């Protein structure tokens, strides 16, 4: 009757398929949650091997066919983009919410009522988190940042070495700190150039008090160490001059060909002479440099680096005070290069790192910059350290920007579950079931942590819920709001005292994104799949 | 895992172990329960299944639907097995057992996913089932008066309740009275083979009748049969197992003669043997002759000459029913055809029923058998009517064995769930969650009733829970009134043993499914 | 699906329709004057009703953002080496000519940039060009030294909307580029959407035009598309109120009354 | 036997589902047939879906060559591996003839196939290269032979360098 | 999507009557903007009555 060239699913079938797909995506990454979680290996069809614990990377690398699974994968990607941490918790929470909402729907509860209940529960959870479970970081000091970094690097390849990696992360983030208009301290992460090089152990990873380039000097005749570096940043190639498309050379008097050919290279020669005449020592360009210009730099005893990355060049110019010049043209139609466009550094060296060389611009002036050189056993290990390091940097940035943190280890989830199951009795008649299911779904995080720890999940979560219920009922027991999970010993523990923190924005964004994804999937009750 | 040139098991062996395989087993059980989910209750609907040969089976019976389903999942087969067990021991509740088991598994699935040890769940199921069975036995209503009228009414009400879910539910009182009447005439053992069920195409349901005797189809009459009278007013019936026709005396017999006089003597001797058997039958005084073995045309004409009715090739079960109704004895030899070995009925007659000829033996005062003659517009119609009447007959037989009844419509399960929740509120707490899950899963049947009827399940569930909590034992789902009502006063009655067996089988299936941790599938041999 | 965010979306739709048409003496609403911008990220609660215009194009003049008291200028000519419509070649037969070629090219580019700057313009929009380079690196450097925001690759079909929103009159030749053809605006800033892309917002314009822009945010693309469709439905409903201003009850009442 | 004007009418629109399914299957076989016909007869005289959608995809500005083989194939495979190590920008790959299901003549007399694709068209169809190349020539010989026709395209980091758009801003 | 016009035009219907209903929904969207599902349901019910 429809005569539609495709398959159709309607009613319970499509809802069950969507929930099964979401649950499968959840179960894919449920084994990499919490410090007792374990990494996974992803192998391509060409033999490429990837070892990672990050949920977003795992979901990006996998091939996904079902649209709901695609929704969850893009939810994880969005959570990574907007926050940088919690990319697994958001997926798990969204899948659990979808499962509980589908169970409610199978109980003949209309999906609109469930959606309204989920919206109310999300709003009240955000409000309760912002009003009760936040901890101000002003009175905690640098220990708060250290603990946040250590918590973020748990369940990662650099977990046990956290005592050192957290110091590195905090130092780098504080080094790249700057202030903008209206006095907001902004921390531009991704300005920390993360360099990888296998070899010696992790503890030999170096935090550079400057910048690091993954490139070497163009010529072997140039010195590989300059003390008082006058860095000149350029955005144009230094090679033989060639006329543009609209300019053509036509010779009628043969005596002028030699002069033409000489001028052709003398133009670049005089440009290099103008650049060197101001005392420049290090010359970095995004374009290439041919042989004669390299020799010109060699004879002057000055560095010259070609094919420098644009972002690296911009960072070097910003840190050292230099300005990038795409051309040597002033405001009076001449070629010139003043000393004002020269950045300065305390030292520029080409260091050797495991049979390979890289350039270290050390201790730039007028601005502090940082870079990290990661040393690992092999390439996969270095990649995983880089991913974990980026996650830690993002967490520290979130903590420094917004000065509120919340206890970790499922304490927030248990407190929210207790508060929501108490609050659901206050409003509505059919939405109360939805809010109760939201509270129950919020408990998937501590349960997953306990399961990963191979502990008694039921008893441990029951004890956590009892502690939080006592905290919420007794007004003189507010100190129990911080009772999290001690995964090493499998017992409840005051996580705020133990130093297990995480940014409030992580939880807020995870809750909002998971609620929106569950709502989006829940509206679907009919599928049409046209044949290709 | 490494290729390991020499391998342990046979190549192609599939193994699944851990929590995920248990979760998959639970999901398969839910899938099986969904296939018979909508067939429960007066508002239930039938299912049609087509086999490879193209035959279609229409049935509301859970056991039949599960049998026609070609399940291959090892965990899913347990639900079909327990449905078969419930059909065998009870005959009703085959849809309820699968739903109960699947709901148990669904309720305990979240605890399984979080690492709960299966043995705890098994122990909780055993304890809850024991308590529920004890409660059912305690609160079941029985009347220790042995009054014929009230016991008959109880049988009829149980039959109507067991019948008020099929396509014959419109005439449920009529068929219930027929079934109770048929069962009451069985002697001591209530053997199912003593209740003949004949299906005749054409005619309405109300045209179906119960015969106080035996009736069977006409069986390939020979020539000269139409010359026999087809009605007798006090016949004597000769129940025989004899081949009455000219034939070789023995398969290995050989006749050797060397004279034409001996040849004529031999042919006359064969004819005289046949005529002597027929003469003995005739002077036995019988007017109706029935035989397992064929009755030849010569014997048919001989009996027509004497104004008797004959019928050969009668099926064995039909002759057994005729013997038990008229009160004779099946004879392999006709030499001693005494008076006591002859059946007797008040009226014998051959009548046409929907394009078929049937022989009727009515008026038997001491008959111990019956004969259902079912009418309908299609063969599947008669098949489903026979299945429904079989369910009713089994229920009536069980009620005869013990008249212990509980109210239906989910009232018994509300009482059990309330009792189990009250018990679970008084234990440490590890078993409390599992017993509470069991009590919650006990609510599946009334919820399914409401869903099938098109109600709002949540409101009816809340009303039933509130009614049972503050007092009231037999309050269940009232389909017609869109509300709840006291089902015991509404005569929605169920034998207690039905629910006892249902709970026991569901609990055993759930425990067996949970107790399995690994599944191994050896590669198929001789695939052909 | 935006029934939950209705409390924010419906006033936004009403304001969007009212700000684009004259409440009196109006018989129709041109919905193409209400631009919808779909940006991934955030939630539906992050939808905005910016009064000016938002351009997805990035700023070529990196290092300068958030121009205040902007004098926006929209040009349709190219800031590159001279090139006539006729095919043209520059023949050099002497080294002095070869040097004078690029000397005069630099002088011409500097003259163009100085002429642009002298009008007081500080934000420049350049129409997309496919024949010749619209904005050369030399011109970009000259504009950067004079502290002018440069925005190239402006779509041809967007010229009318931009001119209506800001009031800039398009310029196709430097001779007619004068201060009276610039569109004064309160502020023009490029804003980052929490690391999920960059948007350029021009909010606050002297003598604002009759155009509005709605920014739609969401967790995933599907809900963004559905939110856009629902907002379009709301705008169409308000348009249906604009012409044939008659209202009836919903809820199936008209259908049952018609049946009776 | 009349009514030549059948005018099937409602038929095609009432059974359009099966007709369109068969059309889709036939077209799916059609792309494979068109791809395989570019080799047979055209040059022979003088999973398959993976190959099809690998040829369909990727940029037209990158030269991609494929090799057809059956189990001196090993020497040419080694030379191809050496060229891949020498030309990372290229995406050397090989596929069995039986997977493609080519003609029997190609299998029996055209085992060494050097098929080069550039933007969906055959810029080179070197087939049975035994005679004009040899049996044990090294990778450099193959590189020179292929570069003589102008078909093949003309430092080392430590391990890796690659990893919001806010690069770095010190502005107050 | 919940929009009737989008649902109708997003799936190929292969039947002339269904295609004309899709065009009807598109026209209703052009003129009014909403009610695209209601007009199609009205047309379907009208043809249902036309059968009897
Ligand atoms: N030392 C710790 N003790 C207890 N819980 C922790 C500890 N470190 C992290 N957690 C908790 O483990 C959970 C899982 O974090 P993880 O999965 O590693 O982050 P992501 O979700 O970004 O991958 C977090 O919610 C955090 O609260
Ligand atoms: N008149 C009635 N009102 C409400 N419920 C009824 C009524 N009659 C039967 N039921 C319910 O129907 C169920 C039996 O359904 P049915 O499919 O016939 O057999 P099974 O027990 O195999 O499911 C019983 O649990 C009983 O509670
Ligand atoms: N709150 C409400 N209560 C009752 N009916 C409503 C309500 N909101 C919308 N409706 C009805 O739902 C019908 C469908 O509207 P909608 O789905 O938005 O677009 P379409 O008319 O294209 O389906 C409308 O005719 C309207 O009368
Ligand atoms: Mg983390
Ligand atoms: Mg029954
Ligand atoms: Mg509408």
């Amino acid at each position: 009757p429809l005569s539609v060239f495709g398959d159709r699913s309607t009613g319970e079938t499509i809802r069950s398929q969507n929930v099964m797909a979401a649950a499968s995506i959840a179960n894919i990454v449920k084994s990499s949650l919490g410090p007792v979680g374990l990494d996974k290996m992803l192998v391509d069809d060409i033999g490429d091997v990837t070892i990672t614990n990050d949920g977003a990377t795992i979901l990006k690398l996998l091939e996904v066919e079902h649209p709901a699974a695609k929704v969850l994968c893009e939810l994880a990607d969005l959570q990574d983009k907007e926050v940088g941490d919690g990319t697994t918790s958001v997926v798990i929470i969204a899948a659990e919410l979808l499962k509980n909402a589908d169970e409610l729907v199978k109980q003949k509860i209309h999906p609109t009522s469930v959606i309204s209940g989920y919206r109310l529960a999300c709003k009240e959870a955000v409000r309760y988190i912002n009003e009760n479970l936040i901890v101000n970081t002003d009175e905690l000091g640098r220990d708060c940042l250290i603990n946040a970094a250590k918590t973020s690097m748990s369940s990662k390849i650099i977990g046990i070495n956290g005592d050192f990696f957290a110091n590195m992360v905090v130092d780098a983030v504080l080094a790249i700190k700057y202030t903008d208009i209206r006095g907001q301290p902004r921390y531009p992460v991704n300005s920390v150039n993360i360099l990888k090089a296998h070899g010696r152990s992790q503890m030999e990873s170096m935090l550079i008090s400057g910048y690091a380039l993954n490139c070497v000097v163009g010529s072997q005749g140039m010195p590989k160490r300059i003390v008082n570096a006058k860095i000149a940043c350029l955005d144009f190639s230094l090679q033989k001059t060639k006329m543009k498309l609209g300019v053509q050379v036509v010779i009628t008097d043969p005596e002028k060909l030699d002069q033409i050919r000489q001028r052709e290279s003398d133009i670049t020669k005089e440009r290099i002479q103008k650049i060197l005449a101001t005392g420049a020592n290090v010359i970095l360009t995004t374009g290439g440099i041919d042989d004669m210009c390299l020799k010109y730099f060699v004879e002057a005893g000055a560095m010259a680096v070609r094919r420098v990355l644009k972002r690296d060049l911009k960072r070097i110019a910003k840190a050292s005070g230099a300005t990038i010049l795409s051309t040597l043209a002033n405001l009076e139609g001449e070629e010139t290069f003043e000393a004002a466009m020269l950045g300065q550094a305390e030292e520029v060296v080409q260091e050797r790192i495991c049979d390979d060389e890289l350039i270290l611009i050390k201790n730039t002036k007028a601005r502090t910059s940082a870079s990290i050189i990661l040393r690992g056993a092999n390439d996969f290990m270095c990649d995983e350290m880089e991913r974990s390091l980026h996650d830690a940097l993002c967490v520290v940035k979130r903590v420094l920007e917004s000065k509120s943190v919340v206890p970790g280890g499922g304490a927030v989830e248990a407190a929210l579950s207790i508060y929501l199951e108490n609050y659901a009795t206050s409003m509505g008649s059919r939405e109360q079931l939805a809010i109760a299911e939201f509270a129950r779904s919020l408990l998937v995080i501590p349960n997953t942590l306990a399961v990963n720890a191979a502990q008694d999940s039921t008893d441990l979560v029951a004890k956590l819920r009892a502690f939080h219920n006592e905290a919420q009922v007794n007004p003189e027991r507010k100190n129990l709001k911080w009772i999290g999970l001690d995964l090493s010993n499998g017992k409840p523990r005051d996580n705020k005292q133990a130093g297990v923190f995480e940014p409030t924005i992580v939880k807020v964004k995870s809750l909002k994104f998971a609620t929106e994804a569950a709502i989006t999937i829940l509206r679907i009750d009919d599928l049409i799949k046209l044949h290709p | 895992m490494m290729p390991t040139p020499v391998i342990l098991l046979k190549e192609g062996t599939d193994s699944s172990q851990g929590i995920p395989q248990l979760v998959s087993n639970i999901s398969a059980c839910q899938v099986i329960a969904e296939a018979v989910r909508t067939t429960l209750g007066p508002r239930g609907m039938d299912k049609l299944i087509v086999d490879g040969r193209g035959k279609a089976t229409i049935s509301n019976d859970g056991a039949t639907i599960l049998k026609l389903l070609d399940v291959v999942h090892p965990a899913a087969k347990t639900l079909v097995d327990i449905a078969k067990s419930q059909d065998a021991e009870v005959g009703d509740g085959t849809t309820s057992v699968t739903l109960l088991a699947a709901e148990f598994l669904k309720q305990v699935k979240p605890y399984v996913e979080e690492g709960l040890h299966p043995q705890i769940i098994i122990r909780a199921f055993r304890t809850a089932t024991q308590l529920a069975v004890n409660k059912i036995k305690e609160i079941a209503v029985t009347v220790k008066k042995a009054d014929k009228v009230e016991q008959r009414k109880l049988l009829e009400k149980c039959a109507m309740t067991a019948l008020s879910s099929k396509l014959i539910s419109q005439q449920k009182a009529f068929f219930a009275k027929m079934v109770v009447d048929a069962v009451m005439m069985l002697d001591d053992l209530l053997q199912l083979k003593m209740i003949g069920i004949k299906k005749v195409q054409g005619g309405a349901l109300e045209d179906s009748q119960l015969v106080a005797g035996v009736a069977f189809k006409k069986t390939f009459s020979y020539a000269g049969f139409e010359m026999q009278p087809k009605k007798y007013h006090n016949p004597k019936i000769a129940l025989l197992n004899v081949e009455l026709e000219l034939k070789a005396e023995k398969d290995n017999a050989e006749i050797r003669v060397h004279t034409v006089e001996d040849y004529q003597a031999i042919v006359d001797a064969e004819w005289n043997i046949l005529y002597d058997k027929l003469e003995k039958i005739h002077h036995s005084g019988a007017k109706v002759v029935l035989s397992k073995l064929p009755i030849g045309d010569v014997a048919t004409q001989y009996f027509a000459d004497r104004d008797m009715f004959c019928a050969g090739r009668v099926p064995e079960e039909d002759l057994k029913r005729t013997m038990m109704a008229c009160g004779g004895s099946i004879q392999t030899s006709v030499n001693a055809l005494s008076a006591d070995v002859l059946g007797r009925c008040q009226v014998f007659e051959e009548t046409q029923i929907g394009g078929e000829r049937y022989n009727f033996f009515t008026g038997c005062p001491k008959a111990k058998t019956c004969t259902f003659i079912l009418r309908g517009g299609a063969e599947q119609f008669m098949e489903e009517t026979e299945r429904s009447l079989h369910d009713a007959i089994m229920i009536v037989r069980r009620a005869i064995k013990n008249d212990s009844v509980v109210a239906g419509g989910g009232a018994i399960e509300m009482e059990l769930s309330k009792y189990l929740r009250d018990y679970s509120r008084t234990i440490p707490g590890k078993q409390q969650l599992l017993i509470g899950a069991y009590a919650k899963a006990l609510e599946i049947i009334p919820r399914q009733l409401c869903d099938n009827a098109g109600f709002d399940a949540t409101n009816i569930l809340n009303k039933l829970r509130a009614r049972h909590a503050q007092g009231g034992t037999w309050y269940g789902v009232d389909i017609n009134n869109e509300d709840i009502a006291d089902n015991f006063e509404a005569f929605v009655w169920e034998p207690a043993m039905v629910r006892i067996n249902a709970l026991t089988a569901a609990s055993e299936a759930a425990c067996l499914i949970v107790s399995v941790d690994e599944t191994i599938k050896n590669p198929r041999s001789t695939v052909d | 699906v935006v029934s939950q965010y209705s409390s924010l979306l419906s006033p936004m739709s009403v304001n969007a329709v009212m700000k684009v048409i004259d409440p009196a003496t109006a018989t129709s609403v041109d919905l193409r004057d209400i631009k919808i911008v779909k940006k991934l990220g955030g939630t539906i609660d992050d939808c905005e009703l910016v009064e000016g215009l938002v351009l997805t194009q990035k700023v070529s003049n990196s290092g300068i953002t958030r121009v205040e008291k902007a004098k926006i200028g929209l040009i349709q000519f190219c800031l590159s080496a001279p090139k006539t419509d006729m095919d043209n070649q520059i023949v050099v037969s002497d080294y002095a000519q070869m040097d004078r070629v690029l000397r005069e090219e630099r002088a011409y580019i500097l003259n163009l940039v100085k002429q642009i700057k002298k009008t007081g313009c500080n934000v420049l929009l350049i129409q997309k060009s496919i024949l010749r380079d619209a904005l050369s690196d030399l011109a970009l450097h000259f504009l950067n030294k004079m502290k002018i925001m440069v925005i190239k690759d402006i779509e041809r079909e967007d010229i009318e909307f931009i001119c209506k929103t800001i009031g800039t009159k398009p310029v196709a030749h430097i001779d007619q580029f004068t201060a009276d053809m610039l569109g004064s605006a309160e502020l023009a800033e490029e804003v980052n959407l929490n690391g999920s892309g960059k948007l350029l917002k021009i909010t606050g314009c002297a003598s604002p035009g009759k155009t509005v822009t709605i920014v739609v945010r969401g967790s995933n693309k599907l809900v963004i598309e559905e939110a856009e469709r629902s907002i379009h439905d709301a705008l169409c409903v308000i348009r249906c109120l604009v012409k044939k201003r008659a209202l009836i009850a919903g809820g199936g009442a008209p259908e049952i009354e018609l049946a009776l | 036997l009349a009514g030549e004007g059948i005018s099937v009418n409602t038929g095609p629109k009432g059974v359009i589902n099966d007709w369109r399914r068969f059309k889709q299957l036939e077209t799916e076989q059609r792309e494979e047939q068109c791809r395989e016909m570019e080799r047979l007869i055209k040059k022979l005289s003088m999973s398959g879906e993976g190959f099809l959608d690998m040829i369909d995809k990727e940029q037209k500005s990158i030269v991609i060559m494929v090799h057809i083989y059956e189990d001196g194939t090993e020497a040419m495979n080694g030379c191809m591996i050496c060229l891949a190590a020498e030309y990372p920008a290229v995406k050397f790959c090989k596929v069995k003839s039986s997977v493609i299901g080519a003609s029997s003549q190609f299998t029996r007399n055209a085992l060494p196939a050097l098929l080069i694709y550039k933007g969906g068209e055959l810029i080179g169809n070197f087939v049975r290269v035994t005679d004009q190349l040899g049996d044990d020539f090294f990778a450099v010989d193959l590189e020179a032979f292929l570069q003589e026709f102008g078909l093949l395209p003309e430092v080392l980091t430590s391990v890796r360098n690659s990893a919001s758009e806010d690069s770095d801003l010190e502005i107050d | 999507t919940n929009d009737g016009a989008t649902i109708l035009k997003q799936m190929q219907v292969l039947h002339p009557a269904a295609r004309m209903l899709v065009e009807l929904s598109k026209a209703q969207d052009i003129e009014a903007g909403d009610g695209t599902t209601s007009v199609v349901i009205i047309a379907g019910s009208l043809l249902d009555s036309c059968t009897k």
